[PDB]
């Protein structure tokens, strides 16, 4: 504010801001696929009581037995 | 005390079953054992590691099918134990082996070890009260209602002929070759 009187070249009637007028998905609806609504509650209730037995399993490239099938037991 | 006996008809490829006094074998399933080939990964897959019955046919591409009875001779006794338990399981008969007599069927001219081990299975694992191993020609004569005849059968693995005249079988004219359906 007092920079007008103490300084010579600080003019008035200056529009400080020169501006312009501040002027103001469809792929899932296909007939090919069957869109499924994912529900974590229903799927969680489905796989709620299904155990997995990991007693002595392997997945690596170890060849000692004939075959190798991990996740043997359940409930 | 005695109950309605179970007719556990064997077979090299198809094992029939059903209680006595019936007219249709209500529980027929192939005589093979299916165990998974691939690796179980997901949680909530098929469980059991041994699949016998219609479930095995339902998942043929997932199981390594192997027959335990080759040419009428049982080659895998453990698999036959599983199969006979499946016969008494809660999917085919839903009964107990301790409450029913067993009518087992065998092909003629079989090795004695099959009869002896079948006896030990049905009398040490299954606590069956009474077992009677019979032939297969005489039974077809009973089914047709005749008394005479040359029963020429051809199972999955054994073709044989047993000529029987007026209810009398001739144990020396029995031919048997191990060349059949399988």
């Amino acid at each position: 504010d007092p920079k007008y009187a103490d300084l010579p070249g600080i003019a008035r009637n200056e529009p400080d801001v020169y501006e312009t007028s501040d002027l103001p998905l469809e792929e899932l609806t296909s007939t090919s696929v069957e869109h499924i609504i994912v529900n974590p509650n229903a799927a969680y209730d489905k796989f709620k009581d299904k155990r997995v037995g990991t007693k002595g399993l392997d997945f690596s490239d170890r060849i000692g037995k004939t075959k190798r099938t991990g996740y043997e037991s359940g409930e | 005390i005695a109950n309605q006996p179970v007719v556990i008809d064997n077979g090299s490829g198809v094992i029939k079953a059903g209680f006595a006094g019936d007219q249709i074998p209500k529980y027929c399933f192939p005589n093979y054992v299916g165990r998974p080939k691939h690796v179980r990964v997901m949680a909530g897959a098929l469980e059991g590691d041994i699949f016998i019955g219609p479930k095995a046919e339902e998942h043929r591409g997932l199981l390594s099918i192997r027959y335990p009875m080759e040419h009428g001779i049982v080659k895998d006794w453990n698999d036959m134990e599983r199969i006979w338990q499946y016969v008494y399981s809660k999917d085919q008969l839903q009964t107990f082996s301790e409450e029913h007599p067993v009518l087992l069927t065998e092909a003629p001219l079989n090795p004695r070890k099959n009869r002896e081990r079948a006896a030990e299975v049905f009398f040490e694992t299954f606590n069956v009260p009474a077992l009677f191993i019979s032939m297969q020609a005489v039974l077809s004569l009973y089914a047709t209602g005749r008394t005479t005849g040359v029963v020429l059968d051809s199972g999955d693995g054994v073709t044989h002929a047993v000529p029987i005249y007026e209810g009398f079988a001739m144990p020396h004219s029995i031919m048997r070759i191990d060349i059949a359906g399988r």
